[PDB]
RNA sequence: AGGAUAAGUGCAUUAUGUUUAUGUGGUGAUUUGCCCUUCUGUAGCCA
RNA sequence: CUUGAGUCUCGUAGAGGGGGGUAGAAUUCCAGGUGUAGCGGUGAAAUGCGUAGAGAUCUGGAGGAAUACCGGUGGCGAAGGCGGCCCCCUGGACGAAGACUGACGCUCAGGUGCGAAAGCGUGGGGAGCAAACAGGAUUAGAUACCCUGGUAGUCCACGCCGUAAACGAUGUCGACUUGGAGGUUGUGCCCUUGAGGCGUGGCUUCCGGAGCUAACGCGUUAAGUCGACCGCCUGGGGAGUAC
């Protein structure tokens, strides 16, 4: 279990993430300003995950159908990679809302979006005006990859998992409406209230974002053992 | 009592008056139960601009302690004096009884910014002679 | 203003003679060397209402410690009130 | 307003050189040049042709009036120039390029403009 | 204001867009201020509220690249 | 799209009806707004304010609004073990004990309101905007001051709520 | 490292000394202009203390010649 | 010779971003304003 | 008793109060020298000033308000109030250790005391600007709008009833309630590393959480949680007048 909190003393920083004042609320859990700018550690982070480590456990032991929601300009690619899993659903492409509120008309969609791409990826798509066909085609590519989280997943996620805060409002906004535990990951622009589970640390990059939600970890490890005694008897090959 | 720190600058054509005002001053302080804790001259200069016509004017800064009521008697005379033209007196609260270092900036006026003549011994004559005196 | 040896003869002529300056009697006296003080400043101009609010400050907390201290022993007060004058 | 360009019609002093005043506003240029002994050679402003509204105090009209001032100064025998500097107003930088174009050097470009210690009241009727 | 020294990539015609910062800073940047005593601290000393305008500019700069319109 | 809770009991109170202008920018549409109020026979904070082209889809709009969001809440017996002045947005409605003896007494669509909130024996007087829109929140904010009974003596009181989580 | 204060460079675009006393001119200039004047401190982000002080301090010195007061004497 | 922090090359109209005449009062869009639930209940109003 | 408040020396910030001292430069003027036609004003404009030589410029004198930029969301005063810089006389606040007193407390009907500004008596004084009064420009006009001459006034000091947007807009004062940071300041500590950080106080401001508003907004200086004790309101207009 501790291997979580072997890896917090060994990342955690951005030096900083907004304004001299910061979010006041999540001061405690973190270290204040140097030399006329702000400044964040690793250090302040690893007393708060000295027991709230254990929320990783709660989403691993009823893990099928899991959300990577909320993209940024460096935060996509973490939100790709802790998603890698074949349990574990993900978008690339900034979320929106009415994707889990308004979702009949999602499905609907998604029903004529896998039909539409099989017909534009064998070919089947052409018109004698070539532009109006191309143009569909990136569009419906935008939908692909806007989607691709839902969009090959059996319905609405059992947690709801939130890499950003700092643009991806939205994100957490739906989660509290459709009333679906969140898994948050706040940075030092962010409060830890309001939200079911954290990660204290940085919402960009690596540092946070997979090095706990991954198999390098042992407390995403030890709930995924306590599915396979509830709704299987083996299932832990399909998730990090 | 308390020190109030004095400077003070000197009319060239008018410096030979000096000399003897300043050792009278310190005669006036001291017989009042205060104390001289500097008079360093700093020589002739160049002003930033006229004052009182004339381009140049030379430099006393003398430092006082003394009863509060003459003080005020001393930097008033000076001011209104027939040869110093200009005097500034500055607080006793987050402040020295001696100053900062001049000390370069009075050999530099002493070796460059001198004219050599007799109102420049006159300089000499009210600083580096006595720091204190009775008369 | 109040300096060292206006306060050191207070102390040696009011209250105990060492030690002490915060006793009902000479914190009174002390008070009435500023009172004095201002009357000194008040025999040069008279449209001085911005330190009136203080000289009324130093009277108003003499009637404050001349109450209590009556409530406490009347020969501290009728001493003390005659011994610093004030008032035809 | 512009000094006599012809010879022998009034005093000359024949220096080579001279200094040039620039009182520069929002509303005029005054650009006069004297003798360094401290005495007019001659002198233009930006009404010079008629520039009136925004357009008197503008870099072309700022520009005309240092043309119609520098050509006189040639029969004064003047070949240098110096230029004192009073106010951020505009065409303070069209005058300094038009008296280096007249054929005279422009090296020392000494600002010496006033302080008032504002104690006048503007005119106000109004609102602002 | 043209300023008796030289800019930086220097030439002949000295100008005060380069190395000016202090003059007429209050003595004609004023427009038809009279003789006041306490009003310039909300008609004239607006150092606070400009301030923000400028903090706005460059907070935008960064949240352009956030959002990847670069 | 969303969880909704539900009654096994019918309530469609409709409280207002409104028309959205722009007025020159596309003209005036035709479009209605609506406010619509869903209780449980003992209260909700079940409140909707929804909008369309027509009265009926607007109505129908809001009575959904008014169950989404939103959850049931409960009071034992006609009356509320508290006299609490409940005030909201400058809408101050008033409660005191009282007997079964005495059913509603209020007038307009307040009665109606009141009767599946459970605080109707209890009604007493409204005071500040007392217009149809704010005077119906009765059922929120008068059952988010609640008290409601669960003791056995009256000395214990106040000891049984302290041993609910202790 | 402990009570190495003012070994270096430290605070300051360019490092006097006092700002309260007048009396060297050559650790002021540090903090004024070439047009002989006061650095306006909006722009610069001068340290408070040593500005606030500088404000009498330089008016003294001038009143006295030491520096330039007004541009014309630039 | 300290008008030499040299612009800290940190700098940009530098703190009112202003002024050349006006024209009455009300008026459009409905008579079922009605199509979600057992019991504790509802819109003229009901299980 | 100290858990409230008061007081001594030590230190520190500031335009508090009263009284003294002092310099440079634009407008304005005179003089002489040099020198010729527009100058001014503004949205653009005309009235104005000027060939009796204006405008500008060199030299030297005249004079009074005024004093930048530093100066900031700073700081001070009782609230309104205080602004060139300095000292004398003195207030009131801000910090720190040694030391003392030990509810001496809170509020306040009545009350006395007390002015930004102009109004205003006398004394000081007048460069610029200005109600009025004239004239221009504008237009259905033009008293508003905008300018130009031009006076009391402005400008100084006290004095007479102290007017107001006379305010932590929020009574008085105090206790308690997640902070962070700005301005700027006592002081411990730093590479004193840039109005900074951390330690511990300071007024003073941004930002936002618990809680509050109808909204803006407030949020440790409350508009929160409250305390005592006093002030004041009961639709508008007509009326801050009448009586």
């Amino acid at each position: 279990a501790t291997v979580s909190m072997r890896d917090m003393l060994k990342a955690g920083v951005h030096f900083g993430h907004q304004t001299r004042y910061w979010n006041p609320k999540m001061k405690p859990f973190i270290f204040g300003a140097r030399n006329k700018v702000h400044i964040i550690n690793l250090e302040k982070t690893v007393p708060m995950f000295n027991e709230a480590l254990a929320e990783l456990n709660k989403i691993a032991s009823r893990k099928g159908k899991i959300l990577f929601v909320g993209t940024k300009r460096a935060a996509s690619e973490a939100v790709k990679d802790a998603a890698l899993s074949c349990d574990q659903f993900f978008v690339n492409h900034r979320w929106l809302g009415g994707m889990l509120t308004n979702w009949k008309t999602v499905r609907q969609s998604i029903k004529r979006l896998k039909d539409l791409e099989t017909q534009s990826q064998d070919g089947t798509f052409d018109k004698l005006t070539k532009k109006e066909a191309l143009m569909r085609t990136r569009e419906l590519e935008k939908l692909e990859n806007s989607l691709g989280g839902i969009k090959d997943m059996g319905g609405l996620p059992d947690a709801l998992f939130v890499i950003d805060a700092d643009h991806e409002h939205i994100a957490i906004k739906e989660a509290n409406n459709l009333g679906i535990p969140v898994f948050a990951i706040v940075d030092t622009n962010s409060d830890p209230d309001g939200v079911d589970f954290v990660i204290p640390g940085n919402d960009d990059a690596i540092r946070a974002v997979t090095l706990y939600l991954g198999a390098v970890a042992a407390t995403v490890r030890e709930g995924r053992s306590q599915d396979l005694a509830s709704q299987a008897e083996e299932s832990f090959v399909e998730a990090e | 009592m308390r020190h109030y720190e004095i400077v003070f600058m000197v009319h060239p054509d008018q410096s030979e008056q000096v000399p003897g005002m300043i050792e009278r001053y310190t005669a006036a302080i001291t017989g009042a139960e205060g104390k001289i804790h500097r008079l360093e001259d700093w020589g002739r200069r160049q002003l930033a601009y006229p004052i009182n016509k004339l381009h140049k004017a030379h430099y006393v800064l003398m430092n006082v302690e003394a009863p509060q009521e003459v003080i005020d008697e001393l930097e008033t005379t000076f001011r209104f004096n027939d040869a110093v033209i200009r005097s500034m007196v500055m607080r006793t609260k987050h402040a020295v009884t001696e100053a900062s270092p001049m000390v370069k900036a009075k050999d530099e006026r002493r070796e460059r910014r001198d004219d050599f003549a007799n109102e420049t011994a006159d300089d000499a004559e009210a600083g580096d002679s006595e720091e204190e005196e009775e008369e | 203003s109040l300096s060292t040896e206006a306060t050191a003869k207070i102390v040696s002529e009011f209250g105990r003679d060492a030690n002490d300056t915060g006793s009902t009697e000479v914190q009174v006296a002390l008070l009435t060397a500023q009172i004095n003080h201002l009357q000194g400043h008040f025999a040069e101009h008279k449209k001085d209402h911005h330190s009136r609010r203080g000289l009324l400050r130093m009277v108003s907390q003499r009637r404050k410690l001349l109450d209590y201290l009556k409530r406490k022993d009347v020969a501290r007060y009728t001493r003390l009130i005659e011994r610093l004058g004030l008032r035809r | 307003a512009k000094a006599p360009i012809r010879a022998r019609k009034r005093v000359r002093k024949q220096v080579s050189d001279g200094v040039a005043h620039i009182h520069a506003s929002f509303n005029n240029t005054i650009v006069t040049i004297t003798d360094r002994q401290g005495n007019a050679l001659g002198w233009a402003t930006a009404g010079g042709s008629g520039f009136r509204g925004s357009r008197k105090s503008t870099p072309f009209a700022a520009q005309v009036a240092a043309e119609r001032c520098a050509d006189a100064v040639k029969e004064y025998g003047i070949k240098n120039l110096e230029v004192m500097v009073k106010g951020p107003g505009p065409g303070r930088e069209s005058t300094i390029r038009a008296l280096n174009a007249a054929g005279f050097r422009i090296t020392n470009i000494t600002d010496v403009t006033p302080i008032p210690h504002n104690g006048c009241r503007p005119p106000k009727k109004r609102r602002v | 204001p043209v300023i008796k020294v030289r800019e930086n990539e220097p030439f002949d015609v000295a100008l005060r867009r380069f190395k000016r910062s202090c003059e007429k800073a209050g003595v004609l940047a004023e427009v038809r201020r009279r003789e006041f005593y306490e009003k310039p601290t909300t008609e004239r000393k607006r150092a606070k509220a400009s301030a923000v305008k400028r903090h706005a500019k460059k907070l935008a700069r960064e949240n352009a690249r956030r959002t990847r319109l670069y | 799209a969303h969880i909704e809770k539900q009654a096994g009991e019918l309530q469609e109170k409709l409280i207002a009806v409104n028309r959205v202008s722009k007025t020159v920018k596309g003209g005036r549409i035709f479009s209605f707004t609506a406010l619509t109020v869903v209780g449980d026979g003992n209260g909700r904070v079940g409140f909707g304010y929804g909008k369309a082209r027509e009265v009926p889809a607007a109505i129908q709009k809001a009575m959904e609004k008014a169950r989404r969001n939103m959850i049931n809440v409960a009071l034992n017996n006609g009356t509320l073990q508290h006299p609490v002045k409940g005030v909201h947005t400058g809408s101050r409605v008033f409660m005191q004990p009282a007997s079964e003896g005495t059913g509603i007494i209020a007038g307009g669509a307040m009665r109606a309101v009141l009767e599946v909130a459970g605080v109707h024996n209890v009604l007493a007087k409204a005071y500040g905007s007392t217009n149809p829109i704010n005077v119906v929140r009765a059922t929120i904010d008068g059952l988010e001051n609640m008290n409601s009974p669960e003791m056995v003596a009256a000395k214990r009181g106040k000891s049984v709520e302290e041993i609910l989580g202790k | 490292a402990r009570y190495f204060r003012r070994r270096k460079f430290c605070r300051f675009t360019a490092e006097g000394v006092q700002e309260i006393d007048y009396k060297d001119i050559a650790t002021l200039k540090n903090y004024i202009t070439e047009s002989g004047k006061i650095v306006p401190s909006r722009i610069t982000g001068t340290r408070a203390k040593y500005q606030r002080q500088l404000a009498r301090a330089i008016k003294r010195a001038r009143y006295l010649s030491l520096l330039p007061y007004t541009d014309r004497h630039q």
